[PDB]
């Protein structure tokens, strides 16, 4: 149903912003000298 | 006491009732149950005295547990083996 | 990659070479697959740079003797024995780390 | 354990067949008993939601019991 | 086939007598041994037996209306015994107290 | 997290012959969907080999009872050996009643499928290859991981992995330059140029994608909503010849 | 006890025969004066069985069987450990099958009970629904421990049985399994020891026919059964069950195409005896040809060999060979299909053994194109 | 060979494959009665239980 | 006697440090 679509865009925007911050830190520790 | 179940004692019991419907039950919980086991065997002395088959048909009409002998003699059933409830119907 | 029958005495050294770059020798200086020290768990990690950006591979092992098990999928011919690195061939074994212009530091 | 045995432990605190008969329907009674506490301790830790059981749902709904019988 | 070519070339009738078998030995079985068994109201047979038919001819249509109460105290053991029969139950029963409430699968079904 | 059944047909089939004679033996109503779109093998054009053909239906009244639903997915073509084959999701009497309705139908009989390492990891290709309604490819990068266990005396290495994060997947594609397969040329290769092991000879348990796909030999798991068209048509050819 | 001391050792000696059997166990079961003890020792160790028990022996034994209720003025008084032990025994040694669960419903006998009730029962009309709920009923109503693992046991038998019902995995949800008993029901009491005396009783009484030797094979069978699962008429092919049933309505017996289920490999003789005849049967129910299913099931299967697709790949090989042997028009393309070199890279062993196995019976057909296509192969 | 063109012929020699309901209700009640008949013989204990059609 | 633990509430102490480590690190930058 419409709920359902919502439900599933819903689950990717929350996967994206959750890999977003994670390549995010993994950039930052490649910075990092230790 | 002697008398209060041990943990395995209700182990059992509960084995008993999961036969009947599924019931999840933790550790801690069967000790509190032995000191209230304790409490509910002095509860049931005093509620049931001399034993009379007319007094505990009362006692227990009386507490909820039954209604009438029918009751008694279905929970027998339930919660035991048939030939023991032969001898039950036999005495009842 | 792409693959005739070896002859015995080119199967004994091409047998051989396997054990040369796990057990340092020919004859061992230790059945044959048990290495000097057996080891649990060992994870690599992998950074090289390509085309100015950096690309990670981490490689995690988990067994009774990693290095010993190394030696014997190359016996079955499903490893290369030439490519294999130094590091995933027993060298500062029990240890753990980064790995980058082909020097191996350790875990902080 | 077997209900014959909650029957021998009632006669042992107590003190034929028809004596026999009376201990296992008070044990039969007593099995009743605790099965309802169980039960009444159990919907209220599940209309909690608590991961594991705990002593004071025990300790409450055989309090209840208690005063209501 | 050669032998089924000679049968060419040269069922109702037992399922009534089943049937008629089958009710006469079921109406025996009660009379002549359950019935002595229940014993009864000092072994008054022909009192016990005539509510026996009844209960069969309720348990053959597979009625639900069995219930432990609304039935004399004859019919109680030969029902206690269904009870520890094994053969029908749900739950004990609460519209009607004192009762443990009965439930009859019928033996026609098939899956 | 669906799982989903695999397996195949032996000599092609006609599906909608009598929708109203497979209802009456299961008591509940079953809709149709017939359905062929393009699938382009190579960008510049298409033969008629990917000419496909694929059908769609369900088993179910209760749309509140996620648990108790079930798919079956048919797909195939009809010019080489094998016309077709077939996946389903779900543990239920739905998932076979039909099946054996054309048990006895049609005389077509059913097998397990087979995967190994030339097919395993090419399914995530089509996995992450996306097209949108202007038929345009763009690639949704996901971080693989591989899963290995080798069988050996000792148990001295019973179970290994390689995690590759997918910033340095997009790293090693762009090195390579723009590449319809980047399994062939980015990543299986790199792994046999660092570390000299070869993926495809090792015994390959699972290839897994971030959140998008989990991939296993035994059967494929997907969390979207229905499986696509690529990964079916990529199956078809690995089970062909 | 010295009269049957002696009965021990004569019973011993010379084992005991079907109607001895019941004669003595229906005195047995008549007089409760002796102890209950040496009762139940009497059908553990001096009861000793010739080949498989009758009917009847068994239906004596059923009447010993019932467990003693309220309505036990007339019938003879048995103990609950007489009456375990008895069927102890029998798992030592339609209608059938119903008369069992009703007897596996009493608490001392369902640990016994529930592998006679699997040996009977073999056919999917004895499995109904009301008997799953007087299984279920059994499991769920408390003080019967072994109830639900024989529960689970009877429950699996009847629902592979049938194949075609409700899952009854909601009638095991709903009841309580400790798992313990449902392997201790699944294992059956080997007996070894026992084994030889049966052996020796069997050779000697009565009259050497249906030895338990064959019997246990047949127990080997019920154990195999059992194991697997707790872990004028116008019918097809296979709702036939006897062989002598087949032949009446073989004018009006239709063939549906399951083509493997045919070659893949009691009361009512067993499915695997029919299975040889019914590869016969679609030989003569049609006329060799191209369009038969079974015949491209061959080829279908051979294909799958040599490309390795196959689990294994001489699971179907024999199964082959023994259906490839007749049928020249169609041993021909088992041959010029499979005889071009292409099939030889992928897999030369597998063209060895089939090779070898259909040449010397194959006749020349082609008058020309294939003295020069074999001199090609070879 | 000849075997099998004899039993073709002999297949080709047969017809080709294809109160009533009073009957079926009879038998329905029989298999009931026997069904309950033979519960409760086991139920009772009786010594006389045997196979009943 | 009482046990005042849980699996959920480990989960958020550990989302707590995580939020107050990207907190103390964010008060170091200009914007």
């Amino acid at each position: 149903e419409w709920k359902k679509q919502r439900k599933d865009s819903h689950k990717e925007v929350e996967r994206r912003r959750r890999e977003n911050i994670n390549t995010a830190i993994n950039v930052l520790s490649d910075l990092l000298p230790v | 006491s002697i008398k209060p179940l041990q943990i395995m004692d209700l182990k059992h019991l509960t084995r008993q009732f999961l036969n009947e419907n599924r019931i999840i039950l933790p550790k801690q919980t069967w000790s509190t149950i032995q000191e209230e086991s304790l409490n509910i065997m002095d509860f049931l002395k005093q509620k049931i005295g001399t034993l009379q088959k007319q007094e505990l048909v009362d006692s227990f009409i009386d507490m909820g547990i039954i209604n009438n002998v029918d009751d008694m003699f279905e929970l027998a059933h339930e919660l035991l083996p048939l030939e023991l409830q032969s001898r039950i119907e036999s005495y009842l | 990659l792409n693959d005739g029958k070896e002859e015995p005495e080119i199967r004994r050294l091409r047998l051989e070479k396997n054990m040369i770059k796990f057990k340092g020798s020919a004859n061992g200086v230790m059945s044959r697959y048990s290495s000097l020290v057996p080891i649990e768990k060992v994870g690599f990690t992998l950074k090289n740079e390509i085309n100015s950006r950096i690309i990670t591979i981490k490689l995690k092992f988990n067994g009774n003797d990693i290095f010993g098990g190394l030696h014997e999928l190359c016996d079955k011919n499903l490893i290369n024995i030439d490519k294999v690195p130094g590091w995933l061939a027993g060298e500062n074994g029990s240890f753990s780390g980064t790995i980058m212009n082909g020097d191996f530091q350790r875990e902080q | 354990m077997d209900t014959e045995a909650l029957a021998n432990y009632l006669l042992r605190q107590l003190s034929s067949s028809q004596e026999y008969n009376k201990k296992l329907l008070l044990a039969c009674g007593f099995q009743a008993i605790l099965r309802k506490i169980l039960l009444d301790a159990r919907t209220r830790a599940t209309a909690e939601g608590l991961r594991e059981v705990y002593p004071y749902h025990i300790e409450a709904a055989t309090q209840a019991f208690l005063d209501s019988q | 086939l050669q032998h089924q070519m000679t049968i060419m070339d040269s069922h109702i009738r037992t399922r009534k007598a089943r049937n008629k078998e089958l009710w006469d030995s079921l109406a025996d079985f009660l009379k002549g041994y359950l019935v002595p068994n229940l014993d009864d109201n000092d072994e008054s047979i022909d009192s016990l037996t005539n509510e026996v038919m009844l209960l069969m001819k309720r348990l053959i249509e597979h009625d639900l209306n069995l219930t432990l109460n609304d039935f004399s105290s004859k019919t109680i053991p030969i029902y206690r015994l269904l009870l520890r029969a094994n053969i029908i139950t749900v739950i004990e029963g609460s519209t009607n107290p004192g009762t443990k409430y009965i439930k009859l699968i019928d033996f026609n079904e098939t899956s | 997290p669906y799982t989903w059944k695999f397996l195949g047909i032996s000599k092609q089939l006609s599906l909608e012959n009598g929708i109203a004679k497979l209802n009456q033996l299961l008591n509940l109503e079953v809709d149709l969907d017939i359905q062929t779109i393009r699938v382009p093998s190579d960008p510049d054009g298409g033969t008629a080999a990917d000419e496909y053909i694929r059908y769609e239906m369900r088993l179910d009244i209760s749309n509140l009872d996620e648990g108790t639903y079930s798919k079956f997915i048919f797909l195939g073509n009809s010019k080489m050996e094998v016309p077709m084959f077939l996946c389903y999701c779900g543990t239920d009497n739905r998932n076979e009643v039909v099946l054996q309705w054309l048990k006895a139908e049609y005389g077509v009989i059913m097998w397990p499928i087979k995967f190994e390492q030339k097919t395993m990891i090419k399914l995530a290709d089509a996995s992450i290859v996306h097209v949108t309604k202007e038929n345009i490819e763009q690639i949704t990068w996901f971080s693989s991981k591989l899963y290995f266990e080798p069988e050996t005396q000792d148990k001295n290495l019973r179970q290994f992995s390689i995690e590759i994060p997918r910033e340095s997947c997009e790293g090693l594609a762009l090195g390579y330059g723009n590449t319809m397969h980047p399994y062939n040329d980015a990543i299986v290769p790199y792994i046999y140029n660092e570390t000299g092991m070869a993926v495809e000879r090792l015994p390959l348990t699972s290839v897994i994608l971030a959140g998008h796909t989990k991939i296993m030999r035994e059967s494929i798991v997907t969390s979207t909503r229905s499986l696509r068209n690529r990964v079916l048509a990529v199956v078809l050819q690995s089970i062909q010849f | 006890k010295t009269t049957l001391s002696l009965l021990y050792e004569k019973s011993k000696q010379y084992g005991l025969s079907s109607p001895q059997l019941q004669a003595l166990v229906r005195l047995l079961c008549e007089t409760s004066i002796i102890d209950t003890v040496t009762k139940v020792y009497i059908v553990e160790n001096c009861f000793l069985p010739d080949g498989y028990l009758t009917k009847e022996l068994l239906l004596e034994i059923i009447n010993h069987l019932g467990t003693p209720t309220v309505f036990s003025r007339y019938r003879i008084q048995t103990p609950p450990v007489l009456q375990s032990a008895l069927c102890k025994w029998l798992v030592h040694v339609n209608i059938s099958s119903s008369i069992w669960l009703h007897l596996w419903q009493f608490s001392f006998l369902q640990k016994w009970i529930t592998p006679l009730v699997i040996w009977q029962a073999t056919t999917p009309v004895d499995v109904k629904p009301w008997k799953l709920s007087i299984i279920k009923r059994c499991a769920m109503h408390p003080g019967y421990r072994d109830a639900p693992g024989s529960a689970t046991l009877i429950l699996q038998r009847f629902q592979c049985l049938v194949g075609a019902s409700s899952q009854i995995t909601e009638s095991i949800i709903t009841i309580n399994c400790n798992r313990k008993t449902l392997k201790s029901h699944r294992n059956l009491k080997l007996d070894a020891h026992f084994l030889s005396i049966l052996k020796r009783i069997l050779s000697r009484a009565h009259p050497a026919n249906f030895p338990a030797d064959t019997v246990q094979n047949t127990i080997d069978m019920y154990l195999s059964e059992i194991h697997q699962l707790g872990a004028d008429s116008t019918v097809s092919l296979w709702d036939v069950t006897s062989l002598e049933q087949l032949a009446q309505n073989w004018p009006q017996l239709h063939i549906p195409n399951d083509v493997d289920y045919m070659m893949k490999p009691r009361k009512v003789m067993s499915r695997d005896s029919l299975k040889h005849l019914y590869s016969s049967i679609i030989l003569i129910k049609n006329s060799r040809d191209e369009s038969s299913s079974p015949y491209e099931w061959c080829i279908w299967q051979l294909k799958r060999c040599f490309a390795h697709q196959i689990e294994t790949p001489q699971e179907v090989i024999p199964i082959i060979i023994s259906v490839s042997s007749m049928d020249n028009k169609l041993s021909s393309r088992i041959i010029q299909t499979f005889c071009n070199l292409k099939y030889l890279k992928l897999d030369e062993l597998t063209l060895k053994k089939v090779c070898g196995g259909i040449l010397p019976l194959w006749k020349p057909e082609l008058i020309s194109g294939t003295r020069e296509f074999f001199v090609k192969f070879m | 060979d000849e075997l099998m063109s004899k039993l073709i012929e002999l297949s080709s020699k047969f017809p080709k494959p294809t109160t009533a309901g009073k009957q079926v209700e009879v038998e329905k009640e029989n298999e009931t009665i026997q069904e309950l008949m033979i519960a409760l013989q086991i139920h009772s204990g009786y010594t006389n239980i045997s196979y009943t059609i």
